[PDB]
């Protein structure tokens, strides 16, 4: 479970919103969500008597409902390929892009148009990472923690850069600073750039920022704070 | 008169009377991949569309009967064009995008390599007001090539409207101001107008920070001070300035004059030169250039940034740069 | 041509089953069937290693081919191609171990049971396409009841050993050389006017528009040649591969000038050597046959310039007159 410190709007994905609303209304079907917040491709029912497959939006794929767990469900990358191809047959469209899926079923990190002319990087949900479209395969697709850090420099979110692993993923332990006076997140990106000498020791840090305390927590794969670990 | 010989086809011989704008010059950067539908400059088009090559010269389109090679116009220089009796049986929202350039900043070296697109607007129907508006409107219609538009009236029959890409040339000194940057144009322009840079909302490239801290033999395109901004805002602007330059291969976001306290600076580059002094290597044994104390390029988010590596090269009009 | 042979690089098995309208685009069903095969794990080999199991991909976009045989019964071809560079040498030591992993209980035996059962159906907009219980295996033009493997080469490598006698010779793959491109298991020489410089390529780079190649199988940029350089009649050429304006005959020292094309202009053949600069001016004139000339009264330019010490010189005077339209020369 995730619950961030300062944010007013929690970064909950649609499955996690529909799961919480259903558990509250004591419905007999409560959506099952993956660790990253996506719908699991197999959705069970009350006691698992009936189970079906779903698409990326949680909509049941017709003909899949079954007593017992379905033997195989198409991934969201593969289910998008079907809807594009049927669309052209149903509604004439000269396709320019068909998703490329890894053999595990997830989206390939690099996605190319059918002319192999333009390519871009997608996230784990098939969504284009902005600024990655170019001619030919991108040499190195940025990872989630690196993307979060760049968007922070463009004015998105708070001013505390998350700590990244060498591969570009989030480190499991995330640490930020809190200004205890106004109870706000300490502006780390600007303070570090203007006062790099204040970060040599904790003696020099608390001399310059005497009201600032540390706040660390466990983060999930998307960098979101796990509930009640701060 | 116009003379046209499509390759191994019929030969056209058009006569001209009171033309308004001669438009395509043999030495003009033409867009390598430009749709023939969008009034492509060379009139010939649709070669064998249905085995017929249409010619849209003048204002009149030849049917297309053609089974290119030579195409020229000729002009009677000492013409009576402007002073001719009519009985002889003859026949503002864009000016705000530009800003005049102080002609003094221009250096005139006739030998410079600068691609251009020339036009002749004839004076018998063009006033200097209209010529300045025709020239500016045409520059704003070529958003991939034209950064500068100059107008000249040093000729008796026509105004000259030549469009340039960015003409600024800088030295490789890491400094916050553009004082070693000059405009080099082949001729003195009567009026020189620069399209105002407009920053898009989003960045178009995901720039990669170089691991190297020292660059040798760089080529700078522009120097912009950023000390009146937050570090986050300055980085965001530096990214979008290199986005707007088709010849930019990367930028530097750094403190210069660090011995006097440092000044936040954006340097757009069209060549990164020799990249040395990586933080990952040279730990026990360093031989290359390192340790420049008047520059701060280490602290996040300072650094040298590269536009993502693509096998598609820069536009052909971009200046050639070599170590 | 002569290159180093290499070992067989790929292994291949093919099976056929039937899916139970026409005159339509079936290539959609090729993607749909591959997705269903991928979903149930028939496009990977899983090797029971000690710790982490490696996965060998055995499919591509060409793996599934469908043909329409009769109404309500489609014909499906499935082809598993293993690249030997992906087979882990620690888990599958011998090439026999690789064959049995591709044609045994983990890939092909596990797929024959699924088809023979009756539990393979494809979900397509609430419609169901269940598969017939019959499955057949290619065995070298004779569809048998047991899978046989077939050796092959990688993308850029041409076959030099026939498929049948792959059991006899192990070196069956050669990389396409510098003069060549790859298509369809063969290495084909760059055609005339095209050149390739790097081996194992898929196409031939065309020569620059002003140049071509004298023969096929060109293997460098310099092999693209102009019309002058190819010329064999002895005409000398300047740099940049353009015809030298001034020429001298092979048999005699007699000197003549040629046009932009190699056409040898007559009436410029003179005993005195002509410098190229002398031919440039004469190249800009044309000599009129008598049929185009009329002898009658007209007016002559009165130029009284320093009289020479000369047709070559006389033409040059007209070449800078800007009023001279033409001239005549006496004997
Ligand atoms: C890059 O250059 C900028 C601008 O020169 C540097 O920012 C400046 O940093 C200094 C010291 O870190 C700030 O000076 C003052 O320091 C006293 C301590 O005696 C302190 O009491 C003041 O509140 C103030 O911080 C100066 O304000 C600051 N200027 C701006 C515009 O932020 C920056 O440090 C340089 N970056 C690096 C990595 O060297
Ligand atoms: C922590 O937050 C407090 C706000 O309560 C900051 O103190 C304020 O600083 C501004 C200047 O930016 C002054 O105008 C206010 O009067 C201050 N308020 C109080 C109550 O003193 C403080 O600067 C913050 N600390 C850091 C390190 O950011
Ligand atoms: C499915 O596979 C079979 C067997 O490889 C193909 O049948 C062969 O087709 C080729 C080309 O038409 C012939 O030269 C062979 O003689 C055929 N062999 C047999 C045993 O019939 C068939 O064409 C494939 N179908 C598709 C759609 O690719
Ligand atoms: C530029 O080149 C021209 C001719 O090539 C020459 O006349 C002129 O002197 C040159 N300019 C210099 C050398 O500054």
């Amino acid at each position: 479970n995730i619950f961030e410190x300062q944010v007013d709007a929690q970064p909950l994905r649609p499955c996690e919103l529909q799961r919480e609303r259903a558990f509250l209304k004591r419905e007999d079907y409560v959506p099952q969500c993956a660790e990253d917040g996506s719908f699991q491709t197999v959705q069970c029912g009350k006691d698992g008597a009936s189970c079906w497959c779903v698409d990326a939006d949680g909509r049941e794929v017709p003909g899949s409902r079954q007593p017992g767990r379905p033997a195989a469900c198409l991934s969201f990358c593969q289910l998008q390929k079907q809807q594009i191809l049927l669309s052209s047959y149903i509604n004439s469209t000269a396709t320019s892009y068909l998703p490329q899926c890894q053999d595990s079923g997830d989206y390939s990190p690099v996605q190319c148009d059918l002319r192999r002319r333009q390519c871009w990087c997608v996230d784990a949900e098939g969504m284009e990472v902005y600024g990655t479209r170019q001619q030919g395969r991108p040499a190195r697709c940025p990872r989630s923690c690196e993307i979060r850090n760049r968007r922070l420099l463009h004015g998105v979110g708070d001013r505390s850069p998350p700590q990244c692993s060498p591969d570009g993923a989030f480190r499991p332990v995330q640490c930020k600073f809190v200004n205890t006076t106004d109870m706000m997140i300490f502006d780390l990106v600007h303070s570090y750039s203007r006062f790099p000498d204040a970060f040599v020791t904790f003696s020099s840090f608390r001399s310059r920022f005497p009201e600032v305390s540390g706040y660390c927590y466990c983060a999930d794969s998307q960098g979101r704070e796990l509930a009640e670990t701060g | 008169f116009i003379l046209v010989q499509v390759q191994g086809g019929p030969l056209l011989c058009g006569l001209l009377s009171s033309p308004d704008v001669l438009l395509c010059h043999v030495r003009d950067w033409r867009d390598p991949a430009e749709a023939q539908a969008n009034a492509s400059c060379p009139g010939v088009t649709y070669d064998q569309d249905s085995r017929q090559v249409t010619l849209r010269l003048g204002g009149q389109e030849i049917r297309g009967l053609t089974p290119t090679s030579f195409q020229q116009v000729y002009l009677w220089k000492d013409s009576d064009m402007g002073s001719r009796s009519e009985s002889m049986g003859c026949r503002d929202l864009t000016t705000g995008l530009f800003s005049p350039v102080d002609l003094i900043q221009v250096i005139v070296d006739g030998n410079v390599s600068l691609p251009s697109q020339q036009h002749w607007l004839f004076k018998h129907l063009f006033s200097l007001q209209q010529a300045n508006l025709w020239c500016l409107s045409r520059c704003a219609g070529e958003p991939s090539f034209c950064q500068l538009a100059e107008v000249t009236d040093s000729e008796p029959l026509y105004f000259t409207c030549t469009l340039y890409p960015e003409a600024q040339v800088c030295d490789d000194i890491l400094e916050s101001s553009p004082k070693g940057c000059r405009l080099i144009l082949p001729r003195r322009p009567s009026a020189l107008y620069r399209k105002k840079v407009v920053l898009q909302d989003r960045v178009k490239n995901f720039y990669n920070r170089l691991p190297f801290q020292k660059l040798t033999g760089i080529s700078i395109r522009n120097k912009v001070p950023m000390s009146d901004k937050s570090i986050s805002s300055g980085f965001f602007e530096c990214e979008r300035l290199c986005d707007m330059d088709p010849c930019c291969t990367g930028f530097g976001f750094l403190n210069v004059s660090q011995l006097k306290g440092g000044e936040v600076t954006c340097l757009t580059l069209n060549s990164l030169g020799l990249q040395t002094c990586s933080e990952e290597y040279g730990g026990v044994w360093r031989i290359l250039d390192c340790g420049s104390p008047d520059t701060e390029v280490r602290t996040y988010p300072f650094g040298w940034y590269q536009k993502p590596v693509s096998p598609s090269d820069a536009p052909s009009f971009c200046p050639s740069v070599a170590l | 041509a002569c290159q180093r042979p290499q070992f067989w690089q790929t292994l291949q098995t093919q099976a056929q089953f039937q899916l139970l309208d026409y005159s339509g685009l079936l290539l959609a069903f090729q993607v749909f069937l591959l997705d269903e095969l991928t979903a149930r794990g028939f496009c990977q080999i899983q090797v029971k290693t000690a710790g982490t199991p490696v996965s060998i991909p055995v499919c591509d976009d060409s793996s599934v081919k469908v043909e329409c045989l009769s109404r309500e019964r489609l014909g499906v071809n499935i082809t598993w191609k293993l690249q030997l560079v992906d087979a882990p040498p620690a888990s599958l030591p011998d090439l026999q171990d690789v064959e049995e992993a591709l044609a045994g209980k983990y890939l092909a035996g596990r797929f024959a049971d699924l088809i023979q059962s009756g539990t393979f159906q494809l979900h397509l907009d609430s419609k169901t396409f269940s598969a017939d219980t019959s499955i057949r295996f290619l065995q070298g033009d004779r569809f048998g009841i047991s899978p046989r493997t077939q050796f092959g080469c990688l993308e850029g490598f041409g076959r030099v050993v026939a498929a049948s006698d792959a059991s006899q010779d192990a070196l069956g793959c050669v990389k396409c050389p510098e003069g060549s491109y790859f298509q369809d298991e063969q290495c084909i020489p760059c055609p005339a006017g095209f050149y390739q410089e790097q081996a194992g390529s898929l196409a031939c780079v065309p020569c620059p528009e002003g140049r071509t190649t004298v023969y096929a199988g060109a293997f460098s940029q310099t092999h693209c040649v102009t019309d002058c350089q190819k010329n064999e009649v002895g005409l000398q050429c300047d740099q940049d591969g353009q015809y030298r304006a001034s020429q001298r005959d092979r048999t005699s020292g007699k000197a003549f000038c040629v046009d932009g094309e190699g056409r040898r202009l007559p009436w410029t053949e003179a005993e005195a050597p002509l410098v190229d600069a002398q031919c440039l001016v004469m190249r800009k004139f044309e000599k009129l046959p008598e049929s185009k000339v009329i002898f009658s009264a007209d007016v002559a330019v009165m130029v009284r310039s320093e009289v020479p010490g000369s047709l070559m010189q006389c033409l040059a005077d007209c070449a800078l007159d800007e009023a001279c339209g033409f001239l005549t020369v006496s004997t």
